């Protein structure tokens, strides 16, 4: 009887989102 | 000043250790910092940035 | 709270009897 | 704590005294110290005095 | 009498379950389950080289991997709330403390940590600092503890239940205790279907489970994958999954019956029951395989329905299986009390004047004749020659021959008039397929 | 169980003497109170939980 230790051993598509700043500096 | 900063770092390390022992989990795993050791830090500084 | 008996809580630790002590 | 719970009467006070001469019972294992601290905190919350 | 379950640590099963849960696709879960099964079978072969007759099987682990199919064990009597209360008492946690409140109102997301809907996660988090890192319990020990707890709940004793739960808590880790809580609640959320588990166990296991409804026989008979079963059919004293009916559209009903005459029958509201009779030995089984024989009586001498119908069977019939519906009868009016208000046919009070009536609609075995594979008409005819009905205690459901839609609408209108749920339709040539739905039986409601 | 000096009482002896004195005082003063004696660090075990 060997121990239980021996017997177990433990595509797609591109998406883009632009983000334009609307500050007065722009 | 260096000695005082080392003491503060050690206290912060104790805080980290206790927070870990409390079962708390940090949201970001990148913020983890390694334990501070004085000899290792001094050796690294002297070998790298002293010149 | 201060000077509390360690055997019977809720009661002050009675001091030992000293009898007569002349000045 | 289990011994305290076994009592069926009404207890005005609950106290434990620790007779020991080892100030560092758990120095090798940090987890055991944390478990002991947690258990002591739980006992204090339950209303058990420690001496 | 060595058993492999006594050599398998519970931590291994817990780790396997955790790995299965933390898997993306079915392939990895099946691979882990197959690896565990192969290891168990290899260990079984190694251990039982010399012994000839062995009752050892995979049941000890199967009853835990699929708690919902457990029938040998009685109701534990504890759910999330009772388990939280017992954990609070045994752990000596403060009643008004944060942990106790979190455990009790586990559904409240006020904690903002972990999960607000999974009690097992919160139990694991609470027990993480209060539990060891390694356990020392085997599968057999856990099964024995669960059996003790269930029997002791059945015996109206709570101190022993507390002792068993305390032992389990003291001899388990956080993960093991979490898994144990999940099994006690009878939910695992492994993400793998029971059908998949049965299929990986053996090529023909779902059919055997449908016919028998007992994890012991399935685990015992289907051990060597190579060896199969020649023929599997309904057997005496073994619950079989009943055959249900599916919704039907009145418009195309004739098409669903291949343009042939069919049977119209009244829908019966109540329990679904099946009766096994061998001599004076009676067994009653419910819809899902639970044994209700105690209520209705397993012998003519004592019972609630059998003591009156013992002598209602023709002399020839000695072995008999029947399927039917159990409902409540009011004699002072001579009418059936519709299911709902004022009574439950499952736990009727003795003092009530209402009694129990069994309406039969199928026969599956008579004098060691297997009628499962015969047509509905033949089973109906054989049923007509089983018992002489004695109104109020056992009856046969009337079925009317109909081959037009106007008849179906007339029947449904009349059923609504008599304040019934609806009407059902049966195909005369339909075969009995246990556990299947919408094969030859259809139902119609307003 | 070690004595620093030849003419001295070991910690165990002092603990036992204190326990006996407290027992006698409780008997004389309040006989309806509850007392218990437990040991930790022994080889044998005797408790409800079977620790
Ligand atoms: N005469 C009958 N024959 C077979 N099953 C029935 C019959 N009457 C009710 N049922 C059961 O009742 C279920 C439908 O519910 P309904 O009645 O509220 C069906 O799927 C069957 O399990």
């Amino acid at each position: 009887m060997s121990g239980w230790e021996s017997y177990y051993k433990t595509s797609g598509r591109d998406s883009l989102i632009f983000l334009v700043d609307a500050s007065k500096a722009m | 000043q260096v000695r005082e900063l080392a003491t503060l770092l050690h206290m912060k390390d104790l805080e980290i250790q206790d927070y870990q022992e409390s079962g708390a989990t940090l949201i970001r795993d990148r913020l983890k910092t390694e334990p501070f050791e004085e000899n290792s830090f001094l050796e690294q500084f002297m070998i790298e940035k002293l010149p | 709270c201060p000077g509390e008996s360690l055997i019977n809580p809720g009661f002050k630790s009675k001091k030992p009897a000293g009898g007569v002590d002349f000045d | 704590a289990n011994l305290f719970s076994d009592v069926q009467f009404k207890m005005s006070h609950k106290r434990i005294m620790l007779f020991t001469n080892e100030d560092n019972p758990h120095g090798n294992d940090s987890a055991k110290a944390s478990r002991a601290r947690t258990k002591a905190g739980d006992l204090r919350d339950t209303g058990i005095f420690l001496d | 009498s060595q058993t492999v379950a006594s050599h398998v640590p519970f931590a291994d099963l817990c780790s396997t379950l955790e790995r299965i849960q933390k898997s993306k696709g079915r392939a990895e879960k099946i691979r882990h389950f197959r690896e565990f099964l192969d290891s168990w079978r290899k260990f079984h072969d190694a251990l039982h080289k010399n012994h000839k007759d062995v009752t050892d099987s995979f049941y000890p682990a199967m009853r835990l991997i699929l708690p919902q199919l457990e029938r040998e064990r009685m109701a534990y009597g504890i759910k999330e709330t009772m388990l939280a209360k017992l954990y609070i008492e045994l752990l000596n946690l403060p009643r008004d403390g944060k942990d106790a409140l979190k455990l009790l109102n586990y559904r409240t997301p006020t904690g903002t940590h972990g999960d607000a809907g999974d009690f097992a996660m919160i139990a694991y988090f609470v027990l993480k600092p209060r539990c060891l890192q390694k356990g020392s319990l085997t599968i057999q020990q856990v099964n024995d503890l669960l059996d003790s707890i269930a029997s002791n709940n059945s015996a109206k004793r709570k101190d022993l239940i507390k002792k068993s739960l305390l032992q389990l808590i003291t001899q388990s880790s956080a993960l093991e205790q979490k898994w144990l809580i999940r099994m006690i609640i009878k939910d695992l959320k492994l993400g793998v279907s029971q059908q998949t588990i049965f299929s990986v166990f053996h090529n023909d296991a779902a059919e055997l489970h449908n016919v028998t409804t007992d994890l012991e026989k399935v685990c015992r008979q289907l051990h060597d994958p190579s060896v199969g079963l020649s023929d599997i059919s309904i057997t005496l004293f073994s619950a079989f999954k009943p055959m249900l009916a599916a919704i039907a559209d009145i418009e195309h009903i004739e098409k669903d019956m291949k343009h042939q005459s069919f049977y119209i029958e009244t829908k019966l509201d109540g329990e679904r029951m099946q009766m096994h009779k061998d001599g004076d030995v009676y067994k009653y089984f419910s819809r899902n395989g639970y044994n209700y024989t105690d209520q209705f009586g397993a012998s003519p001498t004592e019972g609630s329905l059998t003591p009156f119908i013992h002598n209602a069977f023709k002399a020839d019939i000695q072995i008999c299986i029947l399927d039917g519906e159990m409902m409540a009868y009011n004699p002072n009016t001579q009418t059936f009390m519709q299911k709902g208000t004022k009574f439950d046919i499952k736990r009727m009070v003795e003092d009530s004047d209402l009694q129990t009536c069994y309406c039969v609609f199928d026969v599956l075995m008579v004098n060691n004749k297997k009628l499962g594979h015969e047509t509905l008409r033949k089973r109906y005819e054989i049923l007509s020659s089983i018992f002489t009905p004695i109104p109020g205690r056992i009856e046969i459901v009337q079925k009317t021959q109909a081959h037009t839609k106007n008849e179906v609408i007339d029947a449904l209108n009349e059923a609504i008039d008599k304040r019934e749920e609806g009407i059902m339709v049966k195909q005369p040539l339909s075969i009995y397929k246990p556990d299947k739905r919408g094969e030859g039986w259809l139902k119609i409601k307003p | 169980f070690e004595s620093q000096s030849e003419d001295e009482l070991t910690p165990f002896d002092m603990s036992i003497q204190c326990i006996q004195s407290v027992y006698i005082s409780k008997i004389i003063s309040s006989d309806r109170d509850l007392l218990a004696v437990v040991f930790y660090g022994t080889e044998k075990d005797k408790n409800s939980v079977n620790f």
